[PDB]
RNA sequence: UAGUCGGGUGAUUAGCCAGACUCUAACUUAUUGAACGUAUU
């Protein structure tokens, strides 16, 4: 129609598809260019020129909540508060959302997940039901996506419908385009803290396979990832880049070269060996000689644990023993997988189930770690040390620098790598009547970990329970009772204070300078009234 | 980094000789006296409180087997070889966790006085100090890395701490220099500086106050 | 665990011939035979280790050689056996004479 | 019972840390206990206090226009009442104070 | 493990060390201790045990030593089973105890 | 900084130029019906 044709002219995605849609080149190559379309900037990334993230979610009478607006970070949002406020209830109704446009990248008309109606109504609600309403946002041609799922209580008679087509028509256009020419496609994935599980390298899944793209999608909104088809997907791009001979005979070629260095070194007794690999090389040059993509996932992948995981060096298989087994260098030693701390184990596992998708995902980007996506990490510092917590984010950002990321954390040592912009924070009494989510008063990147806990998380910086706790501040109390001299009661609690926490003791140095300083302040008062 | 005052030489390094005798024969209880008089039972490098403390050859028996029973080149450092590994700063890192080293290029603080090359800043690092090129640059910056004086938590932190605990008297008492005298108010500056030597990391102390 | 000679005696009068059995079995073998003295292999991998990033994959199989030559000096003498080498070629020309048009 | 950090397996006993940690403060905790930095040492702004004193005693305690850039940056970044800017402000009280009893001798 | 198997059954057998894991991987010996001992009042001031396993390849089997557990935890039972007494309760709640909820509420077997 | 508003240019839904704005914070919509603007009479 014309009204179509002058939309779509003007950038309008959806009305450019429809035009492809009822004339079924220029309207294909324009969606096309809209979603392939982007430039490298300054710091050599890719970014996309529309940019594809969630903008609002609005919960009304969904489990704590009655009615709560959140407005997300086109990057990283980080959701703190005390067990209880929330967190978790927030990951799942997005991720529930994203579900509907999962479905409907897999299946024209798919199916995305539901509200529960016998546990996600809020159980005081006076009208029986739940809304979730997200919107998105994809670039300036397609700036409003809106979904609502709702779900009204169980054995109510009124039955309240959710609102999923905007979702289904934009999955719609990725679906569609793709089978015409291949496209990158969004990453979608939770992690909730399912993720960790024990490992089992035995049960292996027969449900699909795993080399096809959009096995991707397989799993993707569970919570625990699978970890276990990363584990097969790799032993699979092993296989296949020892099968092919120029990389053999390229590997070969290097293996020849480092072996004639060592014979020229003086080293007589890898002479031997030497001229079985020229024997092998010379075979495999005879055998009919031709970069596998393979290979190069396989190499991205690699780096992308190497870089995330600081306790991991390297990643490789051996099937020499005779069953494929994944290894790895950790701490400088060679484990297998079975062998990693629980802590190491939980985090390699999602940033290699990430990794893989991006890469099946993203095969047109020369980086595939730089495509689009949205991910849902729960608890963040689980399992991990405080060394680790003073890391992940910015290791998590440097290698997905397009991703939104959506996190919940009770750590402060997380809370002081990220900037107050990205934290949202429950007000302390809330009781879930509270309308809108806002940021601390206070900056907290770069900020010292005690000042986190007392400004952002409301902890003191000594355990209250303890009566040890309030002795350097009772002491302080009793300087300033009895004019600032040293009395036989500030005398015995100092004594306290020496005997319990010791001679070098920060509490004990406190106490001293108090002395110092009201000694010289009473000195300055005397020469004043002289 | 404080400059030391070595004064007399003990008997007991006298009688053994270097080449033919071993360093553990010696009896090291016979050592302490004189160096606890020198140091004030405080580290030579770092100044923390010793608790658990060794005897440190300041160029090393493996590289300078001459240098061993010699009363210049020991010092009473912090840490405790025998008890225990993980121990980085000071002399069990000099051996260890700095691998390469110039001996030359190291602030030794019985010869030289160290507040020349070494300032330390309130916020708890220690840095070479204003204005230093070419080789009293490069003592200041080995100095500071072979003794771990920044890389050790343990007492970066420690050392932060206690100079942040007495920044409130500092300031004020800068604040009742309009008001007093200079008689009484270089009274009261003496008087800290004079109790800071019995405190522990007294070079950073000093740099505050002055 | 490790296959042992007397493991041909496992379930021998019922629960032989199972097709599963034999395709596991077959991969397993032929992956460890996918590419020499004690002393002399010992030697090789301390030189090997010496060197050692392209020569971390040949100085693993001969460790695993190493190994495997190690355990068969320790096997005793009952429970004595060929190579995998050669028990993988004469399945295979067993299988190939006697099953009908398999070549 | 604490494990060494740079433990390589071949630790023979476990030991109790020095500092007393019932009643202690976390912050103290984390550094003496747990040798992790109270400051996160991979963020910028984590530094600029330090820069901020080494920049203020090059200049024999005077705000310059290098200092002044940086004390803009402290403040827009932690804000009007943050601790860090209180510092500062504290920084150049003293120093200031410093140097004009260096003049006056 | 060993105190709880012989509190239920006489001669009844706890866990053992694994050959695949619990083996350091450049063990010399190519074997695992894991040695304990116990208090129980100053009647019995020293309860030793010791769990042992072999690597895979044997040249020599260690066994572990477990009677005087066996030999106690005979007492709490053959007392108990005469006239009721208190038992020890023994837990380990690792990372595992973070699982989901079955609402599915199963029968009253007994 | 970013987003936003938009006077000008520009074979012109682009790009470029100029000036401005900032409550945590627009996402441009629907006919033949209704109302409004224009045309017709
Ligand atoms: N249907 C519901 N009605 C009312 N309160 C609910 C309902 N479902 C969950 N809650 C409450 O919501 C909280 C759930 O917390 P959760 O979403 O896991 O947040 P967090 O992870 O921050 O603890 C609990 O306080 C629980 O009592
Ligand atoms: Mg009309
Ligand atoms: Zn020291």
């Amino acid at each position: 129609t014309k009204q179509y044709e002058r939309k779509a002219k003007g950038g309008n995605l959806l009305s450019a598809f429809e035009l492809y849609q009822r004339n079924s080149g220029e309207w294909f190559e324009m969606c096309r260019d809209y979603i392939q379309d982007g430039h490298v900037d300054e710091s050599g990334i890719f970014r996309p020129d529309n940019a594809f993230y969630l903008r609002r979610l609005t919960l009304k009478d969904f489990r704590r909540f009655s009615l709560l607006e959140i407005k997300l970070e086109e990057d990283l949002t980080v959701i703190i508060g005390n067990n209880g406020k929330g967190k978790t209830s927030i990951l799942y109704a997005i991720a529930k959302t994203l579900s509907w446009f999962v479905a409907n990248i897999l299946k024209e008309g798919g199916s995305g997940q539901r509200l529960s109606e016998m546990t996600d109504i809020k159980n005081d609600a006076e009208d029986r039901y739940s809304d979730v309403s997200s919107t998105f946002f994809f670039g300036k041609g397609l700036k409003s996506v809106p979904i609502r799922l709702s779900r009204s209580a169980l054995g109510t008679a009124e039955r309240r419908d959710s609102e999923v087509k905007p979702a289904k028509d934009l999955a719609d256009i990725w679906r569609v385009i793709n089978e015409v020419n291949t496209i990158n496609l969004p990453t979608f994935a939770l992690y909730n803290v399912e993720r960790s599980q024990p490992f089992n390298r035995n049960i292996k899944d027969n449900t699909g396979r795993r080399e096809e793209r959009f096995d991707a999608y397989s799993q993707t909104l569970g919570g625990a990832g699978r970890f276990d088809h990363f584990v097969e997907w790799y032993i699979y791009l092993h296989k296949r880049t020892v099968s092919d001979i120029s990389s053999s005979i390229k590997e070969l070629e290097q293996q020849v070269n480092d072996l004639q260095r060592t014979v020229d070194g003086g080293m007589v007794s890898v002479k031997s060996l030497l001229e079985q690999m020229k024997f092998k090389l010379s075979e495999a040059i005879e055998r009919n000689d031709a970069v596998l993509t393979e290979s190069v996932q396989k190499s991205i992948v690699e780096k992308a644990i190497c870089s995330v995981v600081p306790s991991i060096s390297n990643i490789w298989v051996e099937m020499i023993t005779g069953s494929d087994l994944v290894k790895v260098t950790n701490d400088g030693h060679d484990v297998t997988i079975d062998q990693l701390s629980d802590g190491q184990r939980v985090f390699l596992s999602l940033v290699a189930d990430l990794a893989r998708r991006m890469v099946m995902l993203n095969p047109l980007l020369e980086n595939p770690l730089e495509g689009r996506g949205i991910v849902l990490i729960d608890e963040i510092e689980l399992h991990l040390h405080p060394k680790w917590q003073q890391e992940v984010i910015l290791n998590l950002r440097s290698a997905f620098p397009n991703i939104q990321f959506i996190i919940t954390t009770h750590s402060p040592i997380v809370l002081s790598t990220i900037e107050k912009r990205c934290i949202r924070e429950f007000e302390p009494n809330d009781d879930g009547d509270q309308s809108f989510l806002d940021s601390p008063d206070m900056q907290t990147k770069g900020s010292e970990n005690a000042q986190i806990l007392e400004q952002v998380m409301n902890v003191h910086s000594t355990p209250p329970g303890i009566a040890e706790s309030h002795w350097l501040g009772n002491f302080e109390l009793l300087l300033l009772d009895n004019s600032g001299e040293l009395d036989n009661h500030s005398q015995v609690l100092y004594d306290q204070i020496k005997a319990h926490f010791g001679i070098d003791s920060i509490e004990l140095k406190k106490a001293d300078s108090l002395i110092r300083i009201n000694k010289m302040k009473n000195k300055l008062n005397k020469i004043r009234a002289e | 980094m404080r400059e030391l005052a070595r004064l007399e030489r003990p008997e007991i390094l006298d009688q053994y000789i270097a080449g033919q005798n071993d360093w553990m024969e010696i009896d090291q209880s016979a050592v302490w006296p004189k160096l606890t008089e020198m140091q004030g039972g405080f580290c030579a490098y770092c100044e923390c409180r010793l608790n658990r403390c060794h005897i440190e050859h300041f160029r090393p028996r493996g590289k300078f087997p001459a240098l061993t029973f010699i009363w210049n080149n020991l010092f009473g450092s912090c840490g405790d070889s025998r008890k225990s590994g993980g121990w980085s700063r000071c002399g069990i890192y000099k051996d260890n966790g700095a691998g390469a080293y110039n001996a030359d290029d190291l602030i030794k603080p019985d010869e030289e006085n160290p507040d020349d090359y070494l300032l330390f800043l309130t916020t708890g690092e220690v840095v070479p100090a204003i204005g230093l090129t070419g080789r009293a640059l490069k003592k200041a910056q080995e100095t500071i890395r072979v003794f771990n004086l920044n890389g050790d938590i343990k007492l970066f932190g420690s050392r932060r701490t206690a100079v942040q605990a007495i920044m409130p008297n500092v300031e004020y008492l800068y604040t009742l220099l309009e008001e007093f005298d200079e008689d009484d108010w270089n009274e009261m500056l003496r008087d800290e500086l004079e109790k800071i030597e019995s405190d522990e990391y007294k070079t950073a102390l000093k740099h505050a106050w002055t | 665990r490790r296959e042992e000679r007397f493991d041909a005696y496992s379930q021998t009068l019922g629960g032989a011939g199972r097709f599963d059995h034999f395709v596991e079995w077959y991969i397993y073998l032929h992956k460890r035979t996918v590419s020499s003295s004690i002393k002399e292999l010992e030697q090789q991998v301390n030189d090997l280790q010496r060197t050692v990033v392209s020569v971390k994959s040949l100085l693993e199989q001969m460790k695993f050689k190493l190994s495997e030559a190690i355990e068969r000096n320790d096997a005793a003498v009952s429970s004595r056996v060929l190579t995998e080498s050669v028990q993988k070629s004469i399945v295979e020309k067993a299988i190939c004479s006697v099953v009908p048009s398999i070549s």
